[PDB]
C-alpha cells in the first residue's frame, strides 16, 4: 500500500 | 509488518483512483463556477462505483464471514456520497451568497470523508483476503 | 450498486 498511503497524506495536507 | 501485493489488485486500484478524484476535488473546489460543482462531484461518483463494482467481483471467493463487515462499509460509502450530494447542493444555491465559502468548505468536508472510508473499505478487504490466506 | 445508482441517477438531473 506505499503509493496509497502516499495519497492519503497529502490528502491530509489538502486540508 | 506485512504489505500486501498490490500488483493485480484491482480494489486497491480503485481506492487510489477515488482518492485522486477526492484531491481534484479539493485542489480545484476554488476556481469552479456553480455548473462545475457537479462535475467533480460527478467524477467521485463514478469512481466509487467502479470500486464498488471491483469489491462486489471479489466478495464471493473470501469467506462468507467478512462478507458482513465489508457490506458495512460500502453502504457507509453510499452514505458519504448523498452527503456529498446535499452538500453540492446547498453550495449551487449559495452561490452569490455569503454562505458560499462554507458550503464548499463542506464539500471539501464531506469528500474527505469519502476518501477516508474507502480506506476503511480497503483495510476490511485486506483483512479478509489474509484472514483467509491461513484459514486451510 | 442498486443505491448508488440511484443517487448518480439524481446526480444527472
Amino acid at each position: 500500500m506505499e503509493e496509497l498511503d502516499a495519497l492519503l497524506e497529502e490528502l491530509e495536507r489538502s486540508t | 509488518m506485512a504489505n500486501l501485493d498490490r500488483t493485480d489488485d484491482l480494489v486497491y486500484l480503485n481506492v487510489m483512483e477515488l482518492v485522486r478524484a477526492v484531491l481534484e476535488l479539493k485542489n480545484e473546489l476554488s476556481q469552479l463556477p456553480p455548473e462545475g460543482y457537479v462535475v467533480v462531484v460527478k467524477n467521485v461518483g463514478l469512481t466509487l462505483r467502479k470500486l464498488i463494482g471491483s469489491v462486489d467481483d471479489l466478495l464471493p471467493s473470501l469467506p462468507s464471514s467478512s462478507r458482513t463487515e465489508i457490506e458495512g462499509t460500502q453502504k457507509l460509502l453510499n452514505k458519504d456520497l448523498a452527503e456529498l450530494i446535499n452538500k453540492m447542493r446547498l453550495a449551487q444555491q449559495n452561490a452569490v451568497t455569503s454562505l458560499s465559502e462554507e458550503a464548499k468548505r463542506q464539500m471539501l468536508t464531506a469528500s474527505h470523508t469519502l476518501a477516508v472510508d474507502a480506506k476503511n473499505l480497503l483495510d476490511a478487504v485486506d483483512q479478509a483476503k489474509v484472514l483467509a490466506n491461513l484459514a486451510h
